[PDB]
C-alpha cells in the first residue's frame, strides 16, 4: 500500500504571489515517473509536469516541479488568474490509487458586486401547476454571497434552491442562481417578488423586484 | 492537432453492459499506448485501464474481470466495454494518449456514465424572459440522469453565458442557464435555448420570446 497525499487540499492566492503545493508518498517513488496534471472547471485534465521537473508543451514558464524519494512539489513563481484549477500528482507505483487527492487553487481578486436579474415564472411553466421564480447573481467576488427572497415584503426561505458555478479562470468571479419554487396557486396569491443580494461587508443590498400585475 | 472524442455514455441498469468509444486523430495511433481514466461525482480521478500499442492490457483492481480495453489500429479507435456494471462505476470517462508510467499527454473531453435502476425522465424546458444589456434565462427542470447539454443559438452565443450545476430534489435534477446580450440584439434578433439530454435521446429548442 502506497498513497500520494497532496497538501493543501484547498489554497487561495492573489495574482503575483508565489505558491507551492506538495505531493508526498508513503514510501519511495521514482522521480522519473512522478507527474502532475492541471484540471480547469468544466474541462478534462491536461498533462502539466512530467518526470518531476519537466514542463509539458504549452505550459507557462512560471510553473516548476521539484522532488525525489517520498517528497515532491509544484510551484508557481507568480500566480495568475488563469491558474485557477485543481492540480493532481500521479505515479504508477502508487496503489490502489495512482492519483493524489489534488490541490484546488482559488485566485483572489478585488470585491465585485453581482449583476442581479430576476425572472417571473415562465407562463408556460404555470401550466404544470408549478412556479419557479429565478434570480441570477452573476460575476461577483468573493464566493460567500447571501441571497434573500421576499414575497410582499416578508422574507421567504422555504422552496429556495441555490447553485454556485466554479470560479471563472478568466476573471476570478463566481456566479450563482437562486430558484424559489412555489405552487401555481401560492404564486398567484401574491403580488411583489424580491431577490436581494448582500455580503458580509455590505451596507446596501442589491435589490431586484417585479410585480405580478404590471411589469 | 491531436484529437480524442469519446462517445457511448448512457444510463444503464446495474448488471448491464455498455461500450465506450474513443476516436483518435492528429497522430499515428498505432505507435501509442492508450488509457481510460474516470472521474467520480466527488471529482476523484481514478485510472481504469491501459493498453500498449502491441495490445497488452492492464486494469485497475476496481474493474478487473468486468471491463475490457481494446483497440483497432486500422480505424484509430480505442474501446472500453463494461460488463456487470455497478453503481460505483458512475463517473465521467476520459480517453488518453499514453499511460501511467510515462504520463498521459492528451485527454479527450469525456463521456458520462450512470449506473442506476431509476428510469430516464426527460427535462421540461422553460424560457425566462425579463418581467444597454439584457440577460435571458433557460430553466431545464425535472430530469434524470445527469447530464444535460445547454447551448444558446446552437453554440453561437458563447460569451456571457452561465450554466449552473444541477440541483437534485425528489430524485430529479433541475438546472438553469443565463445568457447576456446587448439590448439592441434582443428581441430584435433570435435567442434560443438548446437542450440536449442524451440518456432520454431528447433535444429541445426553446425560443426566448418577449413577455414576463
Amino acid at each position: 500500500d502506497i498513497e500520494l497525499t497532496q497538501s493543501p487540499a484547498i489554497m487561495s492566492a492573489s495574482p503575483g504571489e508565489k505558491v507551492t503545493m506538495t505531493c508526498r508518498a508513503s514510501s519511495t517513488v521514482s522521480f522519473h515517473y512522478l507527474h502532475w496534471y492541471q484540471q480547469k472547471s468544466g474541462a478534462s485534465p491536461k498533462l502539466w509536469i512530467y518526470a518531476t521537473s519537466n514542463l509539458a508543451s504549452g505550459v507557462p514558464a512560471r510553473f516548476s516541479g521539484s522532488g525525489s524519494g517520498t517528497s515532491y512539489s509544484l510551484t508557481i513563481s507568480s500566480v495568475e488568474t488563469e491558474d485557477a484549477a485543481t492540480y493532481y500528482c500521479q505515479h504508477y507505483s502508487a496503489y490502489p490509487r495512482t492519483f493524489g487527492g489534488g490541490t484546488k487553487l482559488e485566485i483572489k481578486r478585488a470585491d465585485a458586486a453581482p449583476t442581479v436579474s430576476i425572472f417571473p415564472p415562465s407562463s408556460e411553466q404555470l401550466t404544470s401547476g408549478g412556479a419557479s421564480v429565478v434570480c441570477f447573481l452573476n460575476n461577483f467576488y468573493p464566493k460567500d454571497i447571501n441571497v434573500k427572497w421576499k414575497i410582499d415584503g416578508s422574507e421567504r426561505q422555504n422552496g429556495v434552491l441555490n447553485s454556485w458555478t466554479d470560479q471563472d479562470s478568466k476573471d476570478s468571479t463566481y456566479s450563482m442562481s437562486s430558484t424559489l419554487t412555489l405552487t401555481k396557486d401560492e404564486y398567484e396569491r401574491h403580488n411583489s417578488y424580491t431577490c436581494e443580494a448582500t455580503h458580509k461587508t455590505s451596507t446596501s443590498p442589491i435589490v431586484k423586484s417585479f410585480n405580478r400585475n404590471e411589469c | 492537432q491531436v484529437k480524442l472524442q469519446e462517445s457511448g455514455g448512457d444510463l444503464v441498469k446495474p448488471g448491464g453492459s455498455l461500450k465506450l468509444s474513443c476516436s483518435a486523430s492528429g497522430f499515428t495511433f498505432s505507435r501509442y499506448a492508450m488509457s481510460w481514466v474516470r472521474q467520480t461525482p466527488e471529482k476523484r480521478l481514478e485510472w481504469v485501464a491501459s493498453i500498449t500499442n502491441g495490445g497488452s492490457t492492464y486494469y485497475s483492481d476496481s474493474v478487473k474481470g468486468r471491463f475490457i480495453i481494446s483497440r483497432d489500429n486500422a480505424r484509430n479507435i480505442l474501446s472500453l466495454q463494461m460488463s456487470s456494471l455497478r453503481s460505483e462505476d458512475t463517473a465521467m470517462y476520459y480517453c488518453e494518449r499514453g499511460e501511467l508510467t510515462y504520463a498521459m499527454d492528451y485527454w479527450g473531453q469525456g463521456t458520462t456514465v450512470t449506473v442506476s435502476s431509476a428510469k430516464t425522465t426527460p427535462p421540461s424546458v422553460y424560457p425566462l424572459a425579463p418581467g444597454s444589456m439584457v440577460t435571458l434565462g433557460c430553466l431545464v427542470k425535472g430530469y434524470f440522469p445527469e447530464p444535460v447539454t445547454v447551448t444558446w443559438n446552437s453554440g453561437s452565443l458563447s460569451s456571457g453565458v452561465h450554466t449552473f450545476p444541477a440541483v437534485l430534489q425528489s430524485d430529479l435534477y433541475t438546472l438553469s442557464s443565463s445568457v447576456t446580450v446587448p439590448s439592441s440584439t434582443w428581441p430584435s434578433e433570435t435567442v434560443t435555448c438548446n437542450v440536449a439530454h442524451p440518456a432520454s435521446s431528447t433535444k429541445v429548442d426553446k425560443k426566448i420570446v418577449v413577455k414576463g
